[PDB]
């Protein structure tokens, strides 16, 4: 299948600081890439779909973009509730999620 | 509103079998597929398989081909996953994920922890 | 009476059915799950920057007005029913001129499942524009697009979808390849939004990744070009005193390259930039022209008009002897640099 | 006139309540549709477009119990415009790129209802059918071009095909005169091809077209032979006549290049050497070596010589004959 | 109007699907043809275009009307409303009816039920050309036609007295041929669906060699004459003799190729292909004559023109 | 809605299969043509294409109304619901009635009942060409049209604005690349056929071929080729290889010119005037080679001039270099004079 | 489904009693029709046929009071088959030679009724419009091709045209890429042309198209220049080498002629000399004088000074050729 690789395994960004989360695909996935937020003991919640669009009822601080095989999720200013693990998936083929990326202060 | 409610916590021993269900509400079941996802403790999510509820067609991951079976009840909105020949490596939390489009998984299940020991 | 049961079902489906209004008009978006089974990837006309493709263009959408209950789950119907129902006004954005085959009858199947789902498939020969950038031609590869979407309905009215995983929703028949000078390496599919003068529209893009085969152009162009370069460099090994013979070599060889250079362009569009073959032709033109200029230089210093017999005789020109080894090395080094630069790109 | 009234009400009875949407035995077993073809001509075989133009009388017979009549003892042959009021198989030719039914003085079409219920449905169709020709042996090639008769919408559970008469179905093949080919064989096949939408019945009429080597011998091989034979006259010319032999050698070499380009211009831009190319390249190597023969004689006298010409006089014909024998045997057999 | 009520009466209860006297007797049809212009004869595709005012006549007992009006001359609007014979042309590769400004059709109905139906057609009929005396070959190109569905028991055709009324031949598009004569026959051919009566009109077309003589033979003949010039040129001029020889040999290789461009790709030698080949032999012999001469000249000055005209007499007599 | 009330009454009880005044008189169809673009002329097919606003005016008492508008411009679709003359072009090879974006037709019902029915048509009509004087021909290409079914006792055609004002050609509307439209003359005749007598309207467009294109592509190469052959005379007579290359190249050049010239021309046996010019040019070019042959015949020493007897320039060469450019000169004067001076 | 039933009643209400034969405000003021184009591509700008193919999303907007609805608050996009039930302007392109609406998968048309009564009528049209090209400066020519959009049956008293949005109406002209052209400017004009039948509203969409000279260096000029340069090599060859110089000279004259006729067969049969002909004529004179230069040298010696004509011609020819170019290029560039 297609493996998704989150380059920064962890971070230590401060509250109110911009943070970038990178996601790489072993091969083409088109715009079919999405980001989900996994708090501890909580199921994933979709934030970004299509590699650029934002799911309805989501804060505007979550901004994501990218091209083929290069996808980034950027948070302009993180809040207390924004500290959680992040998974980038691909649905151009049989779905395969990448390793989680977690944030610290 | 939409809400997927899975079975719940489970306790089992190697060699037995366990069935975990994924009820769906708020939308017609046959409209959209239902994907099943596994996540070990502190590990990346893994895709097991999905079932087309209308014609009950199924597609399985090669890693989980023959290890799990996907069945669906059209009358009562629920997707069922059955595991057999359980082992210690299969102790994880299992989610069921609706697919609204070919872009994203809209609504995810609560999550069903699995313990093998 | 045996078929009267199904006649009364079809009559009920179209009773009060307005085929001008889409499903969910004013209620929901009409999701059209599409699929393409390329029965055969037609020829690519680089001259017109277009390619032909034969497809079983499949479209599936839910139409709640066409729910039925009966002794069968899937009504298999001829095209005559299709014109009675609403179908998506799908068109091809880069389509130049396409044919909906209808011999013997309209090549369209229309299956209505009991839940209202439709499977509307048609056989088309789509002649689509492929904007071609022939910078590396003939060692070039093109991602010829096949864009399609609703002509009238905006994204708020109809949205298009792939019926399977996007990688698995465009299938090419195993023997379905009518390409002569191309190889269908594969396809990649994407879905985007195009902003137009009328509104926002969903566009389903399919990039058939074609790589040209240099087999034709190697025989047709490069070998005559190379053998013309080697025909010219035969003149170096002839005696300088043979002025008409070496002169005939240069003029004929240079004349040949002009014919070849004109000939090569005739198979291409009249692009205003030089292609990779143009530089090869230009260098080959330079190498034959230099081989005539070299002879003209030798003829300049040819102090005598009579060749060897059996009374000083003209010596072999140092320009010839250097040109004997220089021009096939320089010409060889050019080929290595030329071929390595273009062949090793991705 | 009384019989005309009886025939009128009978045909009116058949088409009254007739539903064109449902096939014969809808919801029942597949309707067995017979097929028989009478080929009128094969107009032209196009390598450039990879197709052949074929004109035929495509007759397909099937049984419709709704169209069975008993009162009159005769086979009605109705006006061809009635076919638009009757269910007909949605037969299509998968290979076709541009096909039509003739339309002068009326639509060239036939309907004839038999008392049993059998419908005999004939159309005069011209088809340009795709035939991907493996031209590696061209012009010594045998092209197995097919006409893939297949139902579009109806699966094997809804329709069935058969050649009405195993080989009595297809007629007129022997009377076809092709200017460039000769139909060695024709085969009739029934099949079931599976698509993602289901399994469908297939009839494949294959023609084992064999190229007429006579035409290409006149246009392609003989000029190459004559030019290659022409280039050999250089070996009897004295070495000092550089302008003559060089002009003679260059003209043959350049003309051979023009010939190679001209023939390939008439053919599609194929990526593989054909049998003609293997011959033209072989001849091209021979005329080119004839040029390099002098350039070798020149470069030993100026930069023994008589013997080099003497051997070239004999070997170039002989070793070119061996090229022909090896060439013809490999491709003819 | 009085005519309107008559027309409504005729079509009332008229079953357009059923032929006149179906199951009672075969419907006799009379066909007469006025060839407006025989289009270009396309030898390459073995076809020719023809523009005709094809008129066919038959009696329909349903279309009889008694009135002071003796005939109803009508436009093409009526054609689709009444039973028309399903006449098709058996050798037509493609046929166009004319529609500008309106459908070029004519329909007339007499009191006794006689119907005169006429329509203008452009027919790309197929003519199998036998190419052995090309371009001195004569062709009898046919134009067949019969009912497509109705067999001999249902539809019968019979030539009228004015069977083929060829018009002014001067206005014709016959660029290469001269229309020599017209013949028409009638025969019954058996098909899988039954026996059908076929009417074939033979147009005997004789080709004019004047065009090809100046365009093909004279260039071939002159190039041969160019080869003769080599003999008078001094033998010592090796580049000149060779240049004259090679250029003429290679020129005929081009003339042989272009000679085939105007012909169908047939698997046999035509007369022109025979003519160019012997001219090829002459010039090749002329070049070979110098090749032997370099390693005699006076004889070639006589034998070559003597042999060439000798071939021409036997060749053009044939 | 009022204009719909009037417009539907005219079609009520209207039989479009019958002429106006059928059995009572002869329907007169007054015709005028506005040539929007005199399209190209195909010599090979003996046809020309002409884009036309084909206007037909006839009187129909069934289509008279009393409404607020004295003239009613209707949609083109109403033309198919009313009787129109079944006009067709006797020499029309192929024609198109444009439907982009709708049928390019206009239909106007004047209050008195007169109808104006105009169409935009492209007409490939036959133009039998007498190419004897080609490329300096004057061709009167006809445009014959008339009724197909209705005999002279039913439909007669006239010119609405008279003979000299019923065929108007737009001043800019000339797509003639190779011809000059000198003018047009219109006439009417009656043709007898096996089905009856019919009135035929003939419009002769008089076309003069522009010799300029052929002056550049064939005549000048022929003249320069003829000049090139006559270049041989000035060159040294011992230069046999150079002279021979001149002769063979020029003669073979003429062959290409002759074949290419006929390639544009149809496959007729008229033996056009260009053939005479090409043939005479061929004879001049060929005779130049024969002149070299006679020079070569008597060229004895075969050693070029140096500074050991030397050859003298042949009297044939001295006379050839004078007579050839004079004989071709006078040939041009007589040739050009005859064809240009013709009406 | 309830909303769709409401939409069904509204659409059926509009077409009920709708007279397709009468334009909006028939007998009233002229209806103002708004064109706006979106050029999808300009294909095959053909000098031989004096036409260019132009694909476009031709949109016409007019107010049709009969099609105003107030119950539905959204803009109803209806199926393309409804256009046949609606009055549309009888718009035609005066210079259109051959045109069609695209018809795959359906008829490429748009009908979007707006509540106020506006009707946005879109078509995807390929049209081969006529453009008479003044090829005197060809290939250095800026061709001013137009699309003459006009109403056929309706005079200015019955219909009026207006570019909707003025110069914003036509879009996508910058994105168009032509292999041998560079669209430099596009202008929108609104006219009123007078015919014998009346005065009609005319919109002329004039694109000024500038030819890309770069292509013609590769195939036309540089081969001519290189051939012209190649002919000058004869000046460097000794005079006594008659066979060499004449062979070089005569080949140059012919190949220029073949190039001249090579372009002319790809080009229409027009009388006026073109800039390419002028350059080829100039190139022809130089090569033809280069041949006459030797013929002058040949007649001077065989009939020190002989060297002088070679030397001066050696440098003068490149000079006067360069002056010819500068005069040529300044005149045209
Ligand atoms: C597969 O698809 C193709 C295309 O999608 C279909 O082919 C088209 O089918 C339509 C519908 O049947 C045909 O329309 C008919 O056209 C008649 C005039 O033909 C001329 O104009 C058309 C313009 O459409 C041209 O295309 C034609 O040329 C082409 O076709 C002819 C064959 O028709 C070929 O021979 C040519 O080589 C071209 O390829 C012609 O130039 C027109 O008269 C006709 O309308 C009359 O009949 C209908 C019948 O329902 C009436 O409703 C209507 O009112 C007309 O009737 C009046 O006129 C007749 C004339 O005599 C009178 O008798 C009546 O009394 C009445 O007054 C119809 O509109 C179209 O020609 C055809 N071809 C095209 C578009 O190229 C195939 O059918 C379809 N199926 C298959 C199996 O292929
Ligand atoms: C564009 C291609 C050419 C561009 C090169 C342009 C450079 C250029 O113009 O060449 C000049 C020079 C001339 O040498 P050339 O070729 O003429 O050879 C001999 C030379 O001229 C002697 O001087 C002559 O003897 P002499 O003493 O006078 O009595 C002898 O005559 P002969 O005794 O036999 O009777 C000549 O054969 O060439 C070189 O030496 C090699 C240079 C490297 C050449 C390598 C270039 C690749
Ligand atoms: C028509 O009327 C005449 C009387 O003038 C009569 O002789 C004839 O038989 C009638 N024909 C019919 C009714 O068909």
């Amino acid at each position: 299948y297609i493996v998704m690789t989150q380059s920064p395994k962890s971070m230590s960004m401060s509250l109110g600081e911009r943070v970038t989360l990178s996601c790489r695909a072993s091969e083409y996935v088109g715009s079919y890439v999405s980001w989900y937020q996994q708090k501890p003991e909580q199921s994933p919640k979709l934030l970004i779909y299509g590699a650029s669009n934002r799911y309805t009822g989501v804060p505007d601080r979550f901004a994501g973009s990218g091209s083929a095989t290069d996808f980034t999720l950027t948070i302009t200013s993180v809040q207390a509730e924004d500290l959680a693990d992040y998974h980038c998936g691909q649905t151009y083929n049989y779905p395969t999620f990448g390793g989680g990326t977690k944030l610290e202060i | 509103e939409i809400q997927l409610q899975q079975s719940g916590p489970e306790l089992v021993k190697p060699g037995t079998s366990v069935k975990v269900s994924c009820k769906a509400s708020g939308y017609s079941f046959t409209d959209y597929n239902m994907y099943w996802v596994k996540q070990s403790h502190g590990k990346s999510l893994e895709w097991i398989g999905y079932i087309d509820p209308y014609n009950a067609d199924t597609t399985y991951n090669r890693e989980f081909k023959g290890k799990a079976t996907l069945t669906v009840d059209k009358s009562s909105s629920t997707a069922f996953m059955h595991l057999n020949s359980l082992t210690s490596e299969d102790s994880a939390v299992y989610y069921c994920a609706r697919k609204r489009n070919n872009f994203y998984f809209d609504y995810w299940g609560q999550g069903t922890p699995l313990t093998v020991s | 009476d045996n078929t009267t049961v199904f006649t009364r079902i079809l009559d009920r489906l179209l009773d009060g059915y307005d085929n001008r209004l889409r499903p969910g008009l004013g209620e929901r978006v009409t999701e059209v799950k599409t699929d393409i089974f390329v029965t055969s990837f037609g020829p690519v006309s680089d001259h017109d920057m277009e390619y032909t493709i034969d497809v079983f263009f499949r479209q599936s959408w839910k139409d709640e007005r066409l729910k039925f209950k009966g002794p069968m789950t899937v009504l298999r119907l001829n095209n005559l029913m299709a014109s009675k129902i609403w179908t998506p006004d799908t068109f091809f954005h880069n389509g130049k001129k396409s044919v909906a085959h209808n011999m013997t009858m309209p090549n369209k199947l229309l299956r209505i499942t009991e839940d209202g789902t439709l499977l509307y498939t048609m056989r088309l020969t789509v002649r689509a524009e492929c904007p071609m950038h022939l910078e590396d031609f003939p060692m070039d590869a093109h991602a010829c697009p096949l864009k399609f979407g609703s002509y009238a309905y905006t994204r708020a009215e109809v949205v298009y979808e792939w019926t399977r995983e996007p990688a698995r929703s465009v299938v090419v028949a195993e023997d379905g390849s009518r390409l002569n000078q191309y190889d269908l390496l594969g396809q990649t599919v994407d879905s985007g939004i195009v902003q137009s003068s009328t509104g926002e529209y969903v566009v389903m893009t399919t990039h058939f990744h074609l790589k040209r085969k240099i087999g034709y152009f190697v025989i047709q162009t490069y070998l005559p070009c190379i053998m013309t370069v080697i025909l010219s460099q035969v003149s170096f090994w002839l005696n300088r005193e043979s002025v008409p013979a070496r002169t005939v070599f240069g003029v004929t060889t240079v004349l040949t390259m002009t014919t070849l250079s004109i000939s090569a362009r005739n198979s291409l569009p009249k692009v205003a930039y030089a292609t990779a073959m143009d530089w090869f032709i230009a260098v080959c033109y330079a190498f034959v022209f230099s081989a005539l200029i070299e002879f003209a230089t030798v003829n300049y210093f040819t102090k005598r008009g009579y060749a060897w017999d059996g009374k000083t005789f003209n010596s072999v020109s140092k320009i010839d002897r250097l040109s004997r080894i220089a021009f096939p090395l320089l010409f060889g080094i050019f080929n290595l640099v030329y071929w390595a630069t273009y062949l090793n790109r991705e | 006139p009384s019989n005309m009234s009886l025939v009128k009400e009978t045909v009116d009875r058949l088409l009254k309540g007739y539903d064109i949407r449902l096939r014969p035995d809808f919801g029942g077993p597949p309707v067995a549709v017979g097929m028989n073809i009478d080929i009128a001509s094969i107009d032209m075989v196009s390598e450039v477009n990879m197709d052949y133009t074929l004109t035929m009388y495509f007759q397909q017979a099937w049984r419709d119990k709704r169209l069975s009549y008993n009162v009159i003892p005769l086979n009605l042959t109705l006006d061809n415009r009635v076919a638009d009021q009757l269910w007909v198989p949605d037969t299509y030719f998968l290979n076709d790129k541009k096909s039509f039914v003739h339309g002068v003085t009326v639509k060239n079409r036939m309907i004839r209802l038999h008392p049993d219920g059998t419908v005999l449905y004939g159309l005069r169709i011209t088809t340009t059918a795709a035939c991907m020709m493996d031209l590696r042996r061209y012009p010594l090639d045998e092209q197995n071009c097919t006409l893939e008769i297949e139902s579009y919408g109806y699966t094997t559970d809804d329709i069935e095909f058969y050649w009405r008469g195993d080989d009595n179905a297809v007629t007129g093949v022997t009377k076809i005169e092709l200017p460039q080919f000769s139909i060695v064989d024709y085969k009739l096949i029934t099949k079931k091809v599976v698509f993602s939408t289901g399994s469908y019945p297939r009839l494949s009429l294959s023609f084992k077209l064999k190229r007429n080597i006579g035409y290409f011998i006149l246009q392609t091989y003989m000029p190459s032979i004559l030019i290659t034979i022409l280039s050999w006259v250089s070996f009897w010319i004295n070495y000092d006549a550089s302008a003559a032999r060089v002009a003679l050698g260059i003209t043959t070499v350049l003309t051979m290049t023009t010939i190679n380009t001209h023939l390939r211009e008439t053919l599609p831009k194929i990526p593989y050497v054909k049998a003609i190319d293997m011959y033209l390249m072989g001849c091209f190597v021979f005329v080119f070596m004839a040029l390099l023969e002098y350039a070798l004689v020149n470069y030993i006298f100026f930069g023994d010589v008589n013997a080099i010409d003497r051997w070239s006089r004999i070997f170039f014909p002989v070793v070119f004959s061996f090229f022909n024998i090896v060439y013809w045997l490999y491709y003819v057999n | 109007g009085d005519v309107t009520v008559i027309l409504n009466n005729l079509l009332e209860g008229y079953d357009n699907k059923l032929r006149p006297d179906i199951g009672v007797k075969p419907t006799l049809i009379h066909t007469d043809m006025y060839v407006n212009s025989i289009g270009p004869v396309n030898a390459i595709n073995m076809e020719y275009t023809i523009d005709i005012f094809f008129a066919q006549t038959w009696y329909d007992r349903r279309l009889k009307f008694n009135s002071t009006i003796k005939v109803l001359r009508l436009n093409s609007n009526m054609v689709g409303k009444i039973w028309i014979p399903d006449t098709f042309f058996r050798n037509s590769k493609k046929a166009d009816a004319h529609w500008i400004t309106t459908p070029n059709r004519m329909l007339r109905i007499w009191n006794d039920g006689r119907v005169l139906y006429t329509l203008r057609l452009t027919i790309d009929a197929e003519c199998q050309l036998q190419l052995h005396n090309f371009p001195m070959d004569e062709h009898s190109c046919p134009l067949e036609f019969s009912s497509y569905g109705y067999p001999r028991e249902e539809i019968v055709y019979q030539w009228k007295r004015s069977s083929v009324e060829v018009g002014d031949t001067r206005s014709w598009r016959l660029y290469q041929f001269s229309f020599v004569g017209l013949r028409n026959t009638t025969e019954v051919v058996k098909t899988t669906s039954g026996d059908y009566v076929v009417m074939s009109v033979y147009f005997d077309l004789s080709r004019r060699m004047g065009y090809f003589t100046i365009q093909t033979y004279i260039p071939c003949t002159l190039i041969v004459v160019l080869s003769w010039v080599s003999f008078w040129i001094n033998k010592d001029a090796v580049p000149a003799r060779t240049s004259l020889g090679i250029t003429t040999v290679l020129t005929m290789t081009t003339l042989s190729t272009i000679a085939r461009k105007s012909l169908p790709k047939v698997s046999y030698v035509t007369a022109m292909d025979l003519f160019v080949s012997v001219c090829f032999i002459f010039v090749f012999s002329a070049l070979v004559e110098y090749g032997t001469l370099h390693y005699m000249d006076s004889y070639a000055r006589i034998f070559f023109p003597t042999a060439f005209c000798l071939f021409n007499l036997v060749y053009w007599v044939s | 809605t009022i204009f719909t009330r009037i417009l539907d009454r005219l079609l009520d009880g209207y039989d479009n299969r019958l002429r106006p005044g059928l059995g009572d008189a002869v329907t007169e169809v007054k015709t005028d043509i506005y040539v929007t673009s005199f399209g190209p002329v195909s010599d090979t097919d003996m046809e020309y294409t002409i884009d036309v606003f084909f206007r037909q005016t006839w009187h129909d008492e069934r289509l008279k109304f009393d409404g607020p508008m004295k003239i009613l411009p209707l949609n083109n679709l109403l033309a198919s619901k009313i009787w129109t003359p079944d006009t067709f072009f006797h020499n029309g090879k192929k024609s198109v009635a444009h439907n982009m974006t709708t049928p390019n037709k206009l239909l106007r019902l004047v209050d008195n009942g007169t109808l104006l029915y105009t169409m935009r048509l492209t007409i490939h009509a036959e133009c039998p060409m007498h190419l004897e004087d080609f490329p300096m021909d004057v061709h009167a290409c006809p445009l014959k049209f008339g009724s197909y079914a209705y005999t002279k006792a039913e439909v007669i055609y006239s010119w609405t604005l008279g003979k000299n004002k019923s065929v108007e050609v737009a001043q800019d509307g000339s797509r003639l690349n190779q011809y000059d439209l000198l003018g047009h003359v219109v006439g009417t005749e009656i043709i007898r056929s096996s089905t009856g007598e019919y009135v035929v309207m003939t419009t002769h467009f008089h076309l003069k071929r522009k010799i300029g294109y052929f002056v550049i592509q064939t005549y000048l190469p022929c003249i320069m080729t003829v000049i090139l052959s006559q270049v041989s005379f000035w060159l040294n007579r011992e230069s046999v290889p150079a002279r021979t290359v001149f002769g063979v190249t020029t003669v073979l050049t003429m062959t290409t010119l002759s074949i290419s010239a006929r390639n544009s021309l149809p496959k007729v046996a008229y033996a056009t005037a260009m053939d005479w010019f090409i043939a005479v040019c061929y004879a001049f070019v060929f005779s130049a080679l024969i002149e070299f042959a006679t020079v070569n015949y008597f060229t004895k020493r075969s050693w070029a001039w140096e500074g050991k007897t030397y050859n003298s320039v042949s009297k044939v060469d001295k006379i050839s270099r004078i007579i050839f450019p004079v004989l071709f000169a006078i040939f041009n004067l007589v040739y050009w004079a005859t064809y240009v001076n013709r009406e």
